[PDB]
């Protein structure tokens, strides 16, 4: 979020949406394997986690 | 081949000294440029077929010419490489222990070389020696000799480098001085800023044979522990090697020590405030931080291993307890007074444990407990191990994952950085990219923090980390070495600006910064990670070795090459708010969160809410300076209350206090009362108070009282003036280097002086100053130069002036001097003052000398707008802004009054009769009733040029003056009956109100001036011209007291039959008379004008006029040029003016004595603007005018006019060519508009010359005034319509009808006995020749002959009902002898036959002779026949125009003359050919013809040569000494072949004048300037029907 | 006609302003000498009312052209909605004492751009959502006011 | 190419008016008597006007063309070809109305 990616963000908004993205995709949540990548695909459907 | 065989005989050597006493060359140009252009001529003259004429003898000359080019282009070398390295021989000391065998080869050349120079000594002929056997072989031998001997010390160099890779920082000089000046070691003193990061002086043994230790700039000093002596270690790279390695053991050991110390004060809380002032004051800054950082980071360390298992008793707590109490102890250390070393130590350790603090209270107390958690392995983690034996070892810093180690190398004291997220953030993704072996490239806009967050992070880590700017500050022959340095010792690099670099230096520099980064990549690679064999670049080609500690860093606001190379981090927005904060927390100020809160916005506000200049400054650096003087200004008040802790000042009012005091002065005096309401508004309820400096005010109002000037205090007058005054004494206090900025026409200059006299009368130090001009002074001459051969310093005006003041003369530190620069800052000149206004504080002059000035020295500035300036001169120096609302138009009033009161005009009766007129005066000039209310009507009305009140009001104070002074002689000439009081009222009431007429809007249109009549007609009570259909204007104010009209001392005159429309001859008219008196005014005063006027309106003839009546004014006349310079004066002053040191000072006059000489100078707005908007010559002449002299280049000594005034004139700025005079030398100088005259003044003018002529022949005398009439009138219409706007060349001048005055004349003197129809048909036939011949359009020509026969008709009904004489109207002097009118078809049938045989004898294609061809024969023919016949031949081009010019030119007898114009066309060559043409005209009398192509003017100048040759009839600034000599002794010869005497050589210069008058004749051809229009007869040459 | 009266009264819209960021910082200070509170002391509170009520609070300024890019104002809370672009009508702006209380998860930080390209951030606003929604997904679908 | 080639027998010369020894070659050429190819022809040589002129001063057998200072023979067949690259540029009308 700081390093990396995070170097070429400038304002701050698009840096909470990093934060975001990093937040809901980096976590041990993830491991489970009912995880959603995505939710809310075209409403009904949900990207599983293989 | 004669002019090349003749000219190399006479070439010398031109010898000149040495400074070893020797013989060396001059001048190259004259000795190469010459010599090939003879190389070509005969090259060319062989080559050409007429080779039959000369055939060995050029052969010979081509083989001599190639031995001339061989031997000087080696000559040249060896000189230079021989001047050279003896100087680097000679002047280095231990020159016989560096390498001998170099010292004896060297002695051995320079013997063969000086046994050369004693050869070509005794003999100084050019082929003398060439003849002179083995010279040739000898000069390439030596020449060689000198290359390896050049070659073998750049090696040299180059291994001492590689020896000591700091070496490799400083340059090739600069090294050579260390090796050579190992004895003298205070000369290697001053070199060490350079190499190292901090050091600035070694500290050495009583006799200077031991290194005890060192120091830095600020004061710091560290002892070695282990002193290495320079006696059994002699080479300077080995003890240097050594004192090095002693820096960083004495680092390490002290480092060690202030930790063991640091544990006491560490091991829980109660610190003991003295104990901690004694730690703080035994050990460096850096040494001091570090140690509270290890401490700090092994605590928490501890703590949180306590802690890993769970709430083990929160240790953690206590940790911060501990900081929170050393916190409080620092905050209340800082209120009391500590020396400023400690202080800036305590205030390090106040950010330092600010951040300490912050980390702990937020980051950590939520909940965390083991030792490898990330957010605790975020921070920068400092581990101390004193235990390993290497130095570089025991100190290891890891931030993140990385693991960097402490390069112990000494950074004295460098100001911190609160460590903002952002610049959290900024270390964590520079450590990560170092680890990775990636340089970091963070971007953003300017002036956030990148290239100081990178220099704090090299810091952090002991870095020695080199800046390198981007403006101007790039030297590309040091940057490969400095790279080779940085990757031999292992420093960093932080380039300020990259992308600020042009294509070229950016792609360069790239390339070599890929080529190092992609080296230090290679120590990470996954499989040789084990470095065996070093990794090394290719820099310089060789094989640079790469240190793993080398960094590179790189700021944008990115580059191919490096995208793959370099990380980035943006930091666009920096945190105000925190290091507001913190900053003002570690000023002792109490509450600093809401102070920063409040002071954060009021600056963003500062940048919105105000308006936009370039000085303004509300970036992150002014506000870390205001809170800085806040805090010194919050510890002056506590130190004030101590002598009548005190923790109750209110800091709101002191903050502003500071912002004030800083910032108000570079306020523009709108936006004031802006920054007054946003401090309301962010700061409600808070008020400033003005420092009284009631000591110095008292001197301020005496100095007032003695200069004439109005003292004032706060809202009365003068207020605001002394108010800038006290505040320019404030800038002077906190530093030098000021420049006073404000519109011209306010006090600036007069603040400065009154301030200089206040402080010489009060603190009792003595003032000088040295008020120079650089803009008039070349730069070089400014600063100084080295010649290529002898390499000689001599230095220049402003170098002289800082070395006489630096030098134990006079006055060096007891005297204050104020280096006063008076003009417009621009890079050009301030590009050496840049290193003298920062606080360097020293002059680097090119010859090496350093030069810094003594700390009572000011170089101030005082400039008009600031729009030319480098941001980084702006920014090194405070300024201060002079509003012109300081100037108050009543104080101007009062200062006039007051100086007229007091100084007498004739420097009693006098004094008295001032002082009548000014107690007559007082109700106007005070009161804002008259002079105020004209004053701004003067400003709404329309002015030709644009209106300054200070040139508006000068002219009327000098009118005044003038007044004055002619009540003074009208008492002289009556003594009984004087001036009675009465009489005085009245005379000075209607001479003020006269006055105001002629100074205010005295340089506008007529109908310009009747609206300032109309308005003081309203706005008055005095009396008023009688009559009310005539413009106040019109009237003078008689000696009597009482309205005379001007036209009734309108005298009339008689000129002689042989002088009609001479030369110079003025008839008296309405506003000849009436300037003649303004002029008349204005030079009693010594005041410099410039009369501004449409092209030949009776400008010059009406000045010259003047200054030759007055019987003490010798008049030279100058001609200002597009390319004319301050040289050109200067030779005026070294023909005309004698230099006298017999006075006080250098004085200026005149050779002849008593007589006022005056420099006529021809369109002074002529001269062009240079590319800083500013005119050599106007400065140089404005310096002249105001402070009464300049400075000799020579010897750089203050030479002071005597007798000098200076007059001009000038054409309207918007015509093309004229730029507008600068503002500063407008209030010096009132213009007068000269307009066109008028119908009746016409009339008048031209009836003289028409009687003049019309009295040759009797009979026609009684038809003068009708003729005048007809002339006038047809001119009249003719001027209505065809306009410029219709065509560019529709100008109509007074100068036309003296044409057509000096034709008809020309036309009746050798005619006789003409009827009426007779004079009317020569008057319609120049009529069509003046009037009609320009028109493009033949709908114009029928109107103008329509015209042409009603105004004959109207004007003369007594001529016979033919129109002229017929319709063609027809003249020839070819048929008959005399200028007869002819008939169509004979006079067609002449030019066919005279056509035919031109064509067959001169040239190869036939000619067809149709109308038009006839028709333009014929006017350029008529052209011909009158002397100063100038024709403008308008048409398409290749129509005939040149070939009917030399066809008409044949049958005349003119020699035809043109200019063989070329790519590589000179302004010498093209007057060279000027002199040729000149010089067959006004010698060897010889008709010419000068056919010019638009195409062949290929320079303005040749343009402005052909304005001055034409008008005038000669050019004054063509002639010049051996020139000048040679065609005096020409024309003094033709004048006794034609029947003249010798006489003097005025009058022969007045008869060759006469003579290219009579035998010059100039044709212009041009393709479809307004000056050029005029002068010139036009012929619209139309394309063929 | 009226002088600081109606400068204040009238509603005029932000997307024509030449500097609309200079017309809040007027805007504020305005509500600073009002009452001399310091300037750091004002926030912008934000209410988007409808049918032009125009009931100004002598701290209201009502403001038009404001344009909400994914989602809706339902009485001042806000609802994804797939339908963009949904016009704001005189979205008031207040300033009130700042508290320094902790904003409930509920509110969102909404950029304010003038163009469709998003490269200048005049203001920021604090809208409440529904119970329903969440910030993270506001976030992620790119909401932000639009003044043209 | 194709006046090179056509011209070859002749020894056509290729130059440019921003070649420095364009004068030497034009001297050169007329005297040899060989055609010129000057190409670069935006920034017009002003001392080719007298031979775009045809001044021929034939005077005691001798043609003579007034180039400068040294007037040179007048060879026959000094075929001097001007060109250039582009195809927009606007000529003065002194060069313009010496040429095809
Ligand atoms: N009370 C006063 N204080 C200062 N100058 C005054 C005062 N009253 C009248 N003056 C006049 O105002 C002028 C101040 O201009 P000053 O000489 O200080 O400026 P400068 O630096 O020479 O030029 P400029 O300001 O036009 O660039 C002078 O002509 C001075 O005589
Ligand atoms: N009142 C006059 N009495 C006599 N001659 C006059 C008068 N007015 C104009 N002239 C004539 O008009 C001409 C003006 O002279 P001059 O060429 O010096 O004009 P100028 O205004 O100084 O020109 P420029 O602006 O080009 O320097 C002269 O020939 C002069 O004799
Ligand atoms: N985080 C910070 N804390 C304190 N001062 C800072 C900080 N960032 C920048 N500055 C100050 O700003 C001034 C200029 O910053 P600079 O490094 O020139 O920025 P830029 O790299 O954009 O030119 C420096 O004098 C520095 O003291
Ligand atoms: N009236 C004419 N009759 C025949 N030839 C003409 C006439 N006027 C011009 N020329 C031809 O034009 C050629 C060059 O004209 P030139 O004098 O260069 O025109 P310009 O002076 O307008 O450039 C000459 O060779 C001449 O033969």
């Amino acid at each position: 979020a700081q390093s990396i990616y995070g170097g070429r963000v400038d304002n701050e908004f698009d840096q909470r949406l990093l934060n975001t993205f990093l937040e809901r995709l980096f976590t041990t949540r993830s491991f489970d394997s009912e995880f959603k990548l995505a939710c809310k695909v075209d409403g009904h459907k949900d990207i599983q986690m293989p | 081949l004669k002019q090349i065989r003749e000219v190399w005989n006479t070439y010398e050597l031109d010898l000149v000294n040495y400074q070893n006493k020797c013989r060396l060359i001059r001048g190259w140009d004259d000795l190469f440029n010459k010599v090939k252009e003879h190389i070509n001529s005969v090259s060319a003259m062989k080559l050409s077929p007429y080779y039959k004429v000369f055939e060995e003898d050029a052969l010979s000359w081509e083989d001599k010419l190639n031995r001339i080019m061989a031997l000087f282009d080696v000559w040249i070398d060896v000189q230079r490489r021989w001047v050279y390295l003896e100087g680097i021989f000679t002047g280095s000391a231990d020159i016989k222990h560096l390498l001998p065998v170099e010292t004896q080869r060297f002695q051995s050349i320079s013997t063969e070389f000086l046994a050369l120079m004693k050869k070509v000594s005794k003999s100084p002929l050019v082929m003398d020696v060439l003849n002179i056997q083995g010279v040739q072989r000898s000069l390439e031998r030596l020449a060689d000799l000198l290359g390896k001997i050049q070659k073998a010390l750049g090696e040299y160099l180059e291994r001492e480098r590689s020896s000591f890779p700091r070496f490799y920082f400083v340059g090739d000089e600069d090294l050579l001085e260390i090796i050579g000046n190992s004895k003298n070691v205070a000369k290697l003193q001053k070199h060490f800023k350079k190499m190292f990061a901090g050091v600035s002086s070694i500290i050495l043994n009583e006799d200077n044979s031991v290194v005890l230790g060192i120091s830095s700039r600020e004061g710091e000093e560290v002892m070695f522990k282990t002193p290495v002596s320079i006696t059994e270690h002699p080479k300077i790279n080995e003890w240097l090697t050594l004192v090095e390695k002693e820096m960083r053991v004495t680092l390490a050991k002290l480092l060690a020590e202030s930790v063991t110390e640091v544990e006491i004060f560490g091991k829980a809380t109660s610190i003991d405030p003295n104990t901690y002032i004694t730690w703080i004051d035994k050990y460096q800054a850096q040494l001091v931080v570090l140690s509270a950082q290890i401490a700090w980071s092994e605590n928490v360390e501890t703590a949180l291993s306590s802690m890993g298992g769970g709430g083990d008793a929160a240790p953690l707590h206590s940790v911060l307890s501990n900081v929170e109490v050393t916190l409080n102890v620092l905050a209340d250390s800082v209120l009391m007074e500590q020396p400023p070393l400690r202080r800036r130590k305590l205030e390090h350790l106040i950010t330092e444990l600010v951040h300490q603090r912050d980390v702990t209270r937020s980051l950590i107390k939520s909940k965390i407990d083991n030792a490898k958690s990330f957010e605790w392995l975020s921070q920068m983690r400092f581990y101390f191990d004193p235990k390993q034996t290497d130095v570089l070892q025991q100190l290891s810093i890891q931030m993140a994952n990385a693991k960097f180690n402490y390069g112990f190398e000494y950074l004295g004291v460098q100001d911190k950085l609160v460590q903002t997220p952002l610049t959290d953030r900024c270390y964590l993704t520079m450590t990560q990219a170092l680890e990775a072996r990636l340089g970091g490239s963070p971007f953003g806009p300017a002036g956030t923090g990148k290239t100081e967050s990178v220099k704090a992070l090299g810091h952090q880590l002991g870095r020695f980390v080199l800046v390198f700017n981007c403006d101007e500050t790039f030297d590309f022959q040091a940057m490969g070495r400095i790279f080779v340095g940085l990757c031999q010792v292992g420093a960093w690099g932080c380039f300020d600006e990259f992308n600020r670099l042009e294509e070229r230096m950016l792609s360069a520099v790239s390339q070599q910064v890929q080529c190092i980064q992609e080296a230090l990549r290679e120590h990470s690679n996954p499989n040789y990670d084990k470095t065996s064999a070093p990794i090394t670049c290719e820099l310089l080609n060789k094989q640079v070795k790469v240190s793993p500690d080398m960094a590179i860093f790189i700021t944008m606001n990115l580059p191919d090459n490096l995208k793959k190379l370099f990380r980035s981090l943006a930091m666009t927005k920096p945190d105000r708010q925190l290091i507001a904060q913190v900053m003002l927390y570690s000023q002792g100020f109490r509450t600093a969160e809401v102070l920063a809160n409040k002071i954060v916005p009021f600056f963003k506000l500062c940048d919105e809410q105000l308006s936009s200049q370039s000085h303004y400054d509300f970036g992150l650096r002014a506000l870390k300076s205001v809170l800085v003087s806040a805090g010194n200004v919050k510890r002056e008040r506590i130190q004030k209350i101590k002598r009548e802790i005190a923790e109750n000042l209110p800091e709101q009012e002191i903050l502003i206090q500071s912002v004030c005091e800083t910032m108000v002065p570079k306020l523009v005096a709108e936006d004031i009362p802006l920054l007054f309401s946003l401090l309301s508004d962010v700061f409600p309820g808070v008020q400033y108070h003005r420092g009284e400096m009631t000591a110095l005010r008292e001197e301020l109002k005496k100095v007032c009282q003695e200069m004439y000037l109005t003292y004032g205090d706060g809202e009365e007058v003068g207020g605001m003036w002394v108010e800038k005054v006290l505040q320019l004494y404030q800038i002077t206090q906190i530093n030098h280097g000021l420049m006073m900025v404000g519109p011209s026409g306010s006090g600036k200059s007069m603040a400065w002086r009154v301030l200089l006299k206040a402080l010489e009368r009060l603190e009792g130090v003595e003032g000088v100053a040295h008020i120079i001009d650089p803009k008039a002074i070349s730069k070089d001459h400014l600063y100084g130069t080295l010649d290529p051969n002898t390499r000689e310093w001599t230095d220049g005006l402003f170098t002289h002036v800082l070395r006489k003041i630096i030098d134990s003369v006079r006055g060096e530190l007891q005297k204050r001097q104020w280096i006063v620069f008076d003009g417009d800052v621009d890079p050009e000149w301030v590009e050496n003052l840049n290193s003298v206004l920062d606080d360097n504080k020293l002059l680097t002059l090119p010859n090496g000398e350093r030069l810094s000035l003594p700390p009572n020295v000011r170089i101030m500035f005082e400039v008009q707008d600031l729009k030319y300036a480098t941001l980084a001169t702006v920014s090194r120096c405070g300024m201060v802004w002079f509003s012109e609302d300081v100037l108050s138009t009543d104080m101007i009033f009062n200062n006039f009054l007051a100086r007229l009161r007091s100084i007498p005009l004739d420097d009693s009766p006098m004094l008295q009769i001032q002082r009548d007129a000014a107690t007559i005066m007082q109700p106007y000039f005070t009161s804002n009733g008259l002079v105020t209310k004209a004053l701004e009507h003067a400003f709404q009305l329309e002015h030709i040029m644009d209106l300054t009140r200070l040139r508006c009001l000068g002219s009327l104070f000098s009118m005044l003056h003038q007044a004055c002074r002619n009540v003074a002689q009208y008492n002289a000439n009556h003594p009984d009956f004087p001036m009675q009081i009465e009489q005085l009222e009245r005379y000075i009431q209607r001479y003020l109100v006269y006055a105001i007429l002629w100074s205010l809007s005295g340089d506008s249109r007529l109908k310009m001036r009747a609206e300032l009549g109309e308005y003081i007609r309203r706005i008055t009570t005095v009396p008023l011209p009688t009559a009310p259909n005539i413009p106040i204007i019109d009237y003078e104010v008689s000696i009597s007291g009482e309205w005379s009209p001007w036209q009734a001392k309108v005298p009339q005159i008689e000129v002689e039959t042989h002088k009609v429309a001479a030369p110079d001859v003025v008839v008296p008219t309405l506003d000849t008379v009436r300037h003649e008196a303004l002029l008349y005014t204005w030079l009693a005063e010594h005041k410099p004008l410039v009369l501004c006027g449409p092209p030949g309106s009776g400008k010059t003839m009406t000045l010259f006029s003047a200054l030759r009546a007055l019987p003490d004014m010798e008049v030279v006349g100058l001609n200002f040029s597009s390319a004319t310079t301050p040289e050109l004066l200067l030779k005026t002053f070294d023909h005309y003016c004698e230099y006298r040191r017999t006075p006080n000072g250098v004085v200026l006059a005149p050779v002849q004595l008593g007589k006022w000489l005056v420099l006529f100078c021809d369109e002074i707005n002529l001269p062009d603007m240079d590319k800083y908007g500013t005119q050599r010559v106007i400065s140089f002449i404005r310096q002249m005018v105001e402070h009464g002299g300049f400075y000799r280049t020579s010897d750089q000594t203050w030479v002071k006019l005597e007798r000098i005034q200076f007059v001009g004139a000038c054409n309207p700025p918007t015509d093309p060519g004229r730029k507008p005079l600068s503002h500063r030398f407008l209030r010096h100088v009132p213009v007068v508009y000269v307009d066109y005259p008028g119908p009746a003044s016409l009339t008048q003018i031209y009836g003289t010359f028409n009687r003049a002529m019309l009295r040759l022949i009797p009979s026609l005398r009684t038809y003068a005034e009708p003729l005048t009439a007809a002339m006038v009138e047809f001119y009249t219409m003719s001027q209505e319509r065809f306009t410029q706007d219709t065509q560019p060349h529709y100008i109509y001048s007074p100068r036309e009808m003296t044409r057509w005055v000096r034709g008809i004349f020309e036309a009746l003197r050798p005619l006789e006995t003409l009827p009426v129809e007779g004079l009317i048909r020569i008057w319609a036939h120049e009529a069509l020749r003046l009037f009609q011949d320009r028109l493009v359009e033949d709908e114009e020509r029928r109107w103008t002959d329509e015209n042409i026969d009603t105004v004959a008709l109207k004007h003369f009904p007594n001529i016979d009902r033919e129109k002229a004489m017929s319709r063609p109207i027809l003249y020839s002097n070819w048929l008959s002898k005399d200028y007869i009118p002819v008939d169509q078809e004979e006079l067609r049938d002449y030019v066919k036959a005279r056509l035919k045989v031109f064509y067959e004898e001169e040239l190869d294609v036939p000619l067809v002779l149709f109308n038009e061809v006839l028709d333009h024969v014929l006017r350029i023919d008529r052209i011909f026949r009158q002397p100063q016949g100038h024709l403008l031949l308008i048409g398409v081009s290749g129509a005939g125009k040149t070939t009917l010019s030399r066809f008409v030119a044949w049958m005349n007898g003119l020699s035809v003359y043109q200019i063989k114009v070329h790519r590589k066309y000179t302004g010498e060559d093209f007057d060279e050919d000027l002199r040729t043409v000149l010089r067959r005209s006004g010698c060897k009398n010889e008709k010419i013809a000068f056919i010019m192509d638009e195409s062949n003017v290929l320079d303005s100048g040749f343009l402005e040569r052909m304005n001055t040759l034409l008008a005038n009839g000669e050019v004054p600034g063509l002639f010049e000494g051996d020139e000048y000599a040679t065609l005096m002794t020409q024309c003094k010869e033709g004048a006794q072949k034609e029947g003249l005497m010798l006489d003097s050589h005025e009058e022969l210069y007045k008869w060759f004048t006469s003579q290219v008058i009579r035998n010059l004749h100039v044709v212009f051809t041009m393709n479809p300037s307004p000056a050029l229009f005029n002068r010139c007869v036009l012929n619209w040459f139309g394309d063929w029907s | 006609s009226g002088g600081a009266k109606e400068l204040k009264n009238i509603h005029v819209c932000l997307g024509g302003l030449f500097v609309p960021e200079a017309y809040i910082t007027a805007t504020r200070q305005y509500v600073a000498q009002a009452n001399s509170w310091s300037l750091e002391e004002l926030c912008l509170e934000v209410n988007v009312t409808t049918s032009q009520g125009a009931t100004l609070d002598a701290c209201s300024f009502g403001v038009t052209g404001l344009k909400l890019q994914g989602a809706t104002c339902n009485n001042n809370k806000l609802s994804l909605s797939n339908a963009i672009s949904t016009a704001l009508p005189l979205t008031q702006l207040r300033w009130v004492k700042q508290t320094n209380t902790e904003k409930k998860a509920s509110v969102v930080t909404l950029p304010v751009y003038l163009n469709f390209t998003r490269a200048d951030l005049i203001f920021t606003v604090d809208f409440e959502i529904a119970t329903k929604e969440d910030p993270r997904s506001f976030y992620e679908r790119g909401v932000a006011v639009l003044c043209t | 190419e194709f006046i090179m080639n056509e011209y070859k027998d002749r020894k056509i010369t290729r130059t440019s008016f921003l070649d420095d020894a364009f004068r030497k070659n034009l001297e050169s050429a007329l005297r040899f008597g060989n055609p010129l190819l000057v190409q670069d022809v935006e920034s017009y040589d002003p001392v080719l006007n007298p031979v775009l002129n045809r001044e021929v001063r034939r005077t005691g057998g001798r043609v003579l063309i007034t180039l400068g200072d040294q007037d040179i023979d007048l060879s026959p067949s000094f075929v001097i070809f001007l060109s250039t690259r582009d195809p927009t540029v606007e000529f003065p009308p002194d060069l313009c109305s010496r040429v095809t």
